[PDB]
């Protein structure tokens, strides 16, 4: 029973654990795309 | 757009075709090419509008 | 010789649009224009002059930039970008050009005052040491509001922000009814990309409260151009300020301040500015302290007024660590977090009591509630630890079980619905009945209708309670003994919904 | 015969001068705003040559009312601020106008703000540690007296309270003389900072410059010279021992990106000027302790979105002895002053300098969290009951040690109503070498909150 | 004086351009007024041209192949047509270019019309639902 | 109108084609299928969600 | 008083007109592509004015076998739709022109798309809840009149039958008209859309605009604003509650993305237009109830990468006050009309 | 290639590194006038690479054994040199930070290496 | 480079040299800020091409 009520647990806690890493994910591919179109166009507005 | 007009002939007169497009990546990486050349403006990846 | 020859060489101005797109134009001619002065079109619409180059000055569109074309006559208003202002704004909603969009009719203006003056320095200020009741129990009693102050109301979308900041407003009436300006708090509600319906159900709300006999809405919904929600915040305050230093007290919501950088991005990527983290222009912060900063409470040298902020931002999935929420952060004299994650399940306003902070403190909090209050903050952090650890313990201490029951009925008692603002003379007690534990016998179902209903037995009989307080500001102990006997005398006459009495 | 504006865009403006008088670089020029209310005297700072006699300026002061073609005349020096032991006492701003009263400083000598840093030759390095009375601090990140000291975080994580906290544990007793820049913070903090020296009457020895977020990048970055010009004074000419604290230094790298974009010049990396390092270094190599006197400064650093590889504040690290990092995590947890043990450092830190007793605790202190927080990993899934007993025996204490860092600081007493608490060097020397090897083991984690030394611990644990 | 400058511009059957521009796979091409967009453009040395941009001054064309033969001064001359591409029955079993030249050393490819590579796609009201498997 | 998804987990794991059905669609459907084909693999997705 | 074609790149072109008869911006302009297998009248919308009484237009239909210097006409209005009770049961594209009968409406009133949303003295001051009919979306999930209405979902989850459920919901119960905005489409998925509708025999009763994925962006842009236009009328002038369909939403922000680089505009955030929350809002705050009448709107809103806090969805979502998520997990069970209860939501339940 | 035509004698050409060669061309290209696309590359990249690949193929009856070095920067498989190199290759030993940092040496990794004659 | 230089000296006339370079992201940076300044459109990461 206890055995049940930890698995529980931690079925939970990797639950918010992967809502919070793919919070963080997509941030970071935004971030990203974001970088990068700014220096293409930096290039761009360069010449 | 060649192979689209070769098979278009066949699908006017009444005929079924199938067309593979292998691969379309390469495509857009071309025309990319091709538009930075021109000074099109580019977007988001590099890629023109 | 020289200096006669070239006198005599040297011996109502109007311009021409040569270029116009997307909200920005620019003019020919003008030689004698000012930098940021307020241009005007024949279409009837004003223009921003930005930039003045050797040939041609760059002008930011404001309104309906359609009307706009080459070829165009362009002529000075002779006025550094202003917004007309007095009191007679008091209860119309204009648009950020000061003219009214509401249809109401004409506006008295008294004067005109500029957008781009600068905030009073070190020495003309004064701390903030007076209370700013907004009428919230889960925020007078942890995160006092002081005059002068600014108050981040950083949330989710759909979290009650809106709702916070028009409780906020509706609570001065009780003020307003009298004269002295001293008490008579008077608002302006900056609407930045609000839904047009948003805006109206704002008024409608604030005209059924009697907010409306001195609140002022400037209004920039998401359909005008970027211009109006970049300006929309600067008029705000600009209509705020006159009052401000005249000796008024003014407080300012802005509703909300993300969509101003939104819009000023726009504007600057427009302008072909290279931006910087977030694709923001590096000066976003510079807009947003700008506006911020002049929120103040001056010196009695200067008149004793002041003006309190309430920016609104809005956060992508609770990110608190983004770029414009740290700024804003990095800005104001504190936050109050609205957690989404309590709002669904209930607990409203959903005010996170444990990154939430008034970095003026106590300073501007009334002696009873200081008192009466002041252990509640850290009561409630403890208990919702206390929560997130039983929630998957066997069996504990029954100290542990008391401090979780103690816990679960205060947090009961925090919220309170819409559109109800409770006077500091009621919250005080509102947060005894907690604090003290009277509760500790009511079911948690019944606690929020047992203390609305309290408030009006103290309030039909035993007003002395509630004169007490309000005449004194603290909660003396002749007073709190009849407080006593009538809480113990009321709960034998009250019931649950379901079960025993309530002792 | 003088110049004429030519072009305006924001703070920065273009003059146009006769053939052969174009000003020099950084030279100051004046000109006027005549529209009404918003009148008044504008500072332009040269800043670049465009050629055919023209040049390109930064504006001190807002240039809103500035109309094309009016007269600019050249100063022939750049911007003066007054020094002297007259100084102390008064509040200035950049253009070395005294708030408190207008006229004050006029008739004093004035220096140059642009000043070249001092002479290789004459700099020696600096080891005597400073004890200030914080746990962490004094245990794992003991400053230099002389040296150059940062506290870095994010947004809402304890700049002000710690900084008016160092305030109290250095200036208050500091035998020498103080300068304060506040360079790109809140107004009202400054207000409450020129309030709070008075009441404990350390006004008289110290002098204020701000520059506060209302005024335009262009003074906003200026503002920090204007006061290390100050300290640097007292330091080769008072010889007096100086103490600069500057609040906050990544406003100074900010207003130099606001101002690099209307200059024209290419972006670098996420959007900062280029020369980032060069002005940061011409501004941080200027504060330093030459041979036989003393500038001891403590710096604030912001660090946007919390990403600390931000170009700004990873090149201000190379400049710094001391470095205090503050984390949002650690400031979730309850912690204060919230320093974050892993990340902070301080370069004399070694045996030689602080003695063997120091050095082996600080080090298995430093092991312990960094075994916590690689364990933290698994801590977040499973509990702590599923490490092994070699691991958990450990984490016990990592809790433990972690929490007993907090302290109840003085500044606080006004939040928390708590009272304030110092500890002096060898009393958290011992607490923690007990507390590694074990001997507070079994009381309760809460027990350690904010305390301070070892008799308090003793205090709260039997209350609970 | 109009007059004058319209004798003159119009003095100058079919018109022909020259490259001032090439690299890398483009070459500007100026004069052409009638030219339009996407049209066959072919050069001296035998390499065509698309004419894919059409500035005030010269047009853009990228170049198919060979651009190696590309110079400064070169005569390109206009076919008159947009991109088009043989078609047939021929076609099957054999391997094409993209603009229909056997590259298979076969033979030649016994054409039996031309399209155009542009051509307007079946309509809303032309198509009919899908029913039959693609095995 | 249908996206089939090739995925190399798959292709190393054995399943070759490498066509992870689960995530593939077709918005045209059955009505692509023979009915011999639907008197069968009707149950098919569901089974292999399962 | 004609202009003529100076630049060509592209889907954009450059209109030179004579010094005094440069048109108003987002005027509609025609010209002509005289070679036979490509023969069009093309139509270009005025972007800017870049000076010279050079004018920088996108076009709405592809540019290829354009010539330089050939005539272009001013029409002297906006693109402009047919509005009108006729309008029902046919097909028409963004600019107006029927794709089912080619020349029909050409004698109808024609508005212009680009017009102004109410004033704020007409808006309704109060939320008024939707009495649909449908018990999940009354019960779990409240419709608003006047709001917006997200749908999630595809194919095997029984979308077409709700949109054809809430065209006759809206023509029984309310006696009001549908309009479907058909912003970047599928040409096959539009026909079955129309067959589906027309064995119904619903088609009597909505109003049809497919802007079609084959054409280039700035069609795709404007065929949203088309639909709101035939809405907005039958709102304004024959007083009937209207329910307009937008699928999908995402692809108006794209096209707006994609026109925006075109126009050499420099990009913001992850890549979409600077003018993004400005240009969703000129559509979605139009969708409103004013006067006693209203327009709803249900729109299918893509979410790209399953994130919610891309611009596109952050901005898209602000507007829409409520959510409807079809699950095939429930469809399976034979539960019609499919909603999932709990996956849902709606923010007047309250 | 002269080895090939003229002679017919079967060669082994190796090349270390390849990448240097787009790298170079990168470098140029903004001097040259060209604009930058993705992440940093030449816009070329595409058929300046392949107007050199295509001539390491083998015609029928004069073999030629290429072995080519491939550079993988900051160990992003996805640059797009990397991914536009992958197409031209029979086979494929890609080597992989993560296995070398376990000590496995040549630290080939077993998955996503490849090769066509796997049949 | 000066480094280098003086370390050459001593290396062709038959010495043994060392050189530590400490730190050469400083000298990227310095690379990036000199290029900038001189309007070379910059490359990956705003690094000079
Ligand atoms: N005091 C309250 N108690 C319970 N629910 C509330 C309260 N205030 C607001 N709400 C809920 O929130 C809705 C309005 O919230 P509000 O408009 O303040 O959100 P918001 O933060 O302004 O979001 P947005 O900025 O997107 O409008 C109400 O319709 C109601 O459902
Ligand atoms: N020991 C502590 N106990 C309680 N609160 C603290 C403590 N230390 C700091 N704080 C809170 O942290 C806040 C610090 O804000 P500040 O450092 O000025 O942020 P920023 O400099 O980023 O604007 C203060 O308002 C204070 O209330
Ligand atoms: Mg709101
Ligand atoms: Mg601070």
């Amino acid at each position: 029973a206890s055995r049940r009520r930890a698995m529980k647990s931690a079925t939970d806690n990797a639950d918010d654990l992967i809502k919070a890493l793919t919070l963080a994910a997509n941030r970071e591919r935004q971030a990203q795309i974001t970088q990068e179109i700014s220096e293409i166009v930096g290039g761009a507005n360069a010449l | 757009y060649t192979g689209s007009a070769i098979g278009q002939h066949w699908m006017y007169n009444g005929k079924h075709v199938l067309i593979v497009f292998d691969d379309l990546s390469k495509q857009a990486d071309a025309y990319r090419a091709i538009s930075l050349l021109l000074r099109r403006p580019p977007g988001r990846e590099a890629f023109p509008g | 010789x020289x200096x006669x020859x070239x006198x005599x060489x040297x011996x109502e101005e109007i311009g021409t649009v040569i270029d116009a797109g997307d909200g920005i134009a620019h003019v020919e001619g003008l030689p004698s224009v000012m930098t940021q002065e307020l241009l005007e079109f024949p279409g009837g619409v004003l223009g921003v002059a930005l930039n003045l180059d050797e040939h041609s000055v760059g002008a930011v569109i404001l309104g309906e930039f359609e009307k706009i074309e080459e070829g165009q006559q362009v002529k000075r208003t002779g006025e550094v970008l202003s917004v007309p202002v007095g009191d007679a704004f008091l209860g119309r909603v204009v648009n950020p050009l000061g003219q009214p969009i509401d249809g109401q009719g004409d506006i008295a203006a008294e004067t005109r005052r500029a957008l781009e003056l600068q905030a009073p320095s070190v020495v003309q200020r004064q701390s903030v040491s007076e209370p700013l009741q907004t009428g919230i129990k889960a925020i007078d009693a942890m995160t006092p509001i002081g005059r002068g102050q600014r108050q981040l109301i950083i949330g989710d979308r759909k979290t009650g922000k809106t709702a916070v900041c028009v409780d906020t407003i509706l609570n001065q009436r009780e003020a307003w009814l009298t004269g002295d300006p001293k008490q008579q708090v008077r608002c302006v509600y900056v609407a930045i990309g609000q839904k047009g319906t948003t805006i109206a159900s704002v008024k409608r709300a604030l005209e059924e409260g009697g907010a409306m006999e001195y609140t002022t809405i400037v209004a920039a919904p998401a359909s005008d151009a970027a211009g109006f929600k970049w300006l929309a915040p600067y008029t705000g305050s600009a209509i705020g300020q006159h009052w401000m230093y005249n000796g008024k007290h003014v407080l300012i919501v802005f509703d909300d301040l993300s969509k101003q950088a939104d819009a000023y991005r726009a504007i600057s990527l427009l302008l072909r500015r290279p931006p910087g983290r977030e694709a923001f222009p590096g000066d976003v912060f510079y807009l947003h302290s700008r506006l911020l900063e002049r929120c103040a409470k001056l010196s009695d040298e200067l008149g004793g007024g002041s003006m309190t902020g309430l920016p609104i931002i809005e956060t992508k999935a609770n990110d608190i660590s983004a770029f414009i929420p740290t700024n804003v952060i990095s800005i104001t004299d504190g936050q109050c977090f609205l957690e989404s994650d309590l709002f669904n399940q209930g607990v409203r306003p959903a005010i996170n009591v444990g990154v939430s902070v008034s970095r003026v403190g106590g300073a501007a909090q009334i002696k009873a509630m200081k008192e009466v209050a002041g252990s509640l903050r850290l009561d409630l952090s403890q208990y919702r630890e206390l929560e997130a650890f039983a929630a998957f313990a066997s069996d504990l201490d029954a100290a542990s079980k008391a401090q979780l029951d103690r816990g679960a009925r205060l947090v009961e008692l925090l919220k309170q619905p819409q559109y109800s603002p409770l006077a500091v003379e009621e919250q005080v007690v509102a947060i005894f009945l907690g604090t003290q534990g009277h509760l500790d016998s009511v079911p948690v179902e019944d606690v929020q209708r047992f203390e609305s209903e309290l408030l009006e037995h103290v309030k039909a009989s035993h007003s002395d309670i509630f004169d007490g307080i309000r005449e004194t500001k603290k909660l003396s102990e002749e007073a709190e003994e009849k407080l006593v006997s009538v809480i113990n005398e009321f709960k034998k006459g009250f019931q649950a919904s379901d079960g025993s009495s309530v002792v | 015969t003088a110049g004429r504006v030519v072009r305006i865009t924001g703070p920065v403006v273009d003059v146009e001068f006769p053939r052969g008088s174009v000003p020099e670089l950084f030279n100051a020029l004046h000109a006027e705003i005549t529209f009404g209310a918003l009148a008044k005297t504008l500072t332009l700072e040269v800043a670049q040559h465009l050629g055919d006699s023209l040049v390109r300026c930064i504006s001190m002061q807002p240039t809103d009312g500035l109309v094309r073609g009016v007269e600019v005349t050249d100063t022939g020096a750049s911007i003066s601020v007054p020094v002297g032991d007259g100084v102390k006492g008064h509040v200035f701003n950049a253009l070395g106008d005294c708030l408190d009263d207008p006229g004050y400083g006029k008739d004093f000598e004035h220096w140059s703000i642009h000043r070249k840093p001092p002479a290789f030759s004459d700099l020696e390095p600096r080891t005597e540690m400073l004890e200030t009375g914080l746990k962490v601090v004094d245990l794992l990140t003991p400053y230099v007296r002389g040296g150059k000291i940062a506290l870095f975080g994010g947004a809402g994580v304890g700049k002000t309270v710690l900084i008016q906290e160092m305030i109290n544990r250095i200036a208050r007793n500091f035998g020498g003389t103080s300068v304060f820049a506040g360079v790109g913070e809140r107004t009202r903090e400054g207000n409450d900072l020129w309030v709070e020296l008075a009441d404990a009457n350390v006004l008289k020895d110290t002098a204020l410059v701000f520059g506060q977020m209302d005024e335009p990048p262009g003074t906003r970055m200026r503002v920090a010279l204007s006061a290390l010009t100050m300290a640097e004074f007292f330091r080769d000419e008072q010889g007096q021992d100086v103490l600069l604290f500057i609040d906050n230094i990544f406003r100074f790298t900010q207003a130099g990106s606001e101002v690099s974009t209307l200059l024209g010049r290419m972006p670098s990396a996420v959007g900062y000027q280029p020369t980032l390092a060069d002005e940061m270094g011409e501004l941080q190599e200027r504060i330093t302790s030459t041979r036989g006197r003393s500038i001891t400064s403590m710096q604030a650093v912001y660090v946007p979105a919390d990403d600390y590889t931000d170009p700004a504040p990873a090149t201000t690290f190379a400049h710094l002895d001391a470095t205090t990092e503050l984390s949002r995590a650690v400031f979730s947890k309850g912690i204060f002053p919230a320093v974050d043990p892993l990340a902070s450092s301080s370069t004399i830190l070694d045996p030689a300098i602080v003695g063997d007793e120091h050095y082996r605790v600080a080090q298995e202190v430093i092991r312990i969290l960094q075994r916590y927080k690689d364990l933290q990993d698994i801590i977040a899934i499973l509990g702590i009951d599923e490490l092994s007993e070699e691991d958990k025996q450990l984490v016990n204490r990592a809790r433990r040690i972690e929490r007993f860092l907090s302290q109840n600081m003085m500044a606080a007493e006004q939040f928390t109503g708590q009272p304030g608490s110092t500890v002096p060097l060898k009393e958290t020397i011992e607490a923690f070498d007990k507390l590694t090897k074990g001997e507070f083991d079994h009381l309760p984690e809460q027990a350690f909150f904010l305390i301070g030394g070892l008799d308090d611990l003793a205090k709260k644990a039997e209350s609970l | 004086i109009e007059g004058a400058i319209e004798d003159y511009v119009s003095s100058f059957r079919e018109e022909i351009g020259t490259v001032i521009d090439a690299g890398d796979g483009i070459a500007h091409v100026e004069g052409l007024p009638s030219v339009m967009t996407q049209e066959l453009l072919e050069f001296p040395g035998g390499v065509l041209g698309v004419a894919l941009n059409l500035d005030e001054h010269s047009v853009g064309a990228v170049i198919l192949g060979e651009f190696e033969k590309i110079e400064e001064g070169q005569q390109v001359k206009r076919t008159g047509e947009v991109l088009s591409v043989p078609v047939g029955d021929a076609f099957l079993g054999r391997v094409v270019n993209p603009l229909g030249q056997p590259i298979d050393g076969q033979g030649d490819i016994a054409a039996e019309t031309r399209r155009a590579l542009e051509l307007q796609a079946p309509s809303v009201v032309q198509r009919q639902s899908v029913s039959e498997p693609l095995q | 109108d249908g996206q089939c998804f090739l995925e190399s987990d798959l292709f190393n794991q054995g399943v070759r084609p490498a066509i992870n059905v689960g995530v593939s669609v077709s918005r045209v459907g059955g009505a692509a299928q023979i009915k011999a084909m639907k008197e069968v693999a009707g149950s098919l997705r569901l089974d292999l969600s399962q």
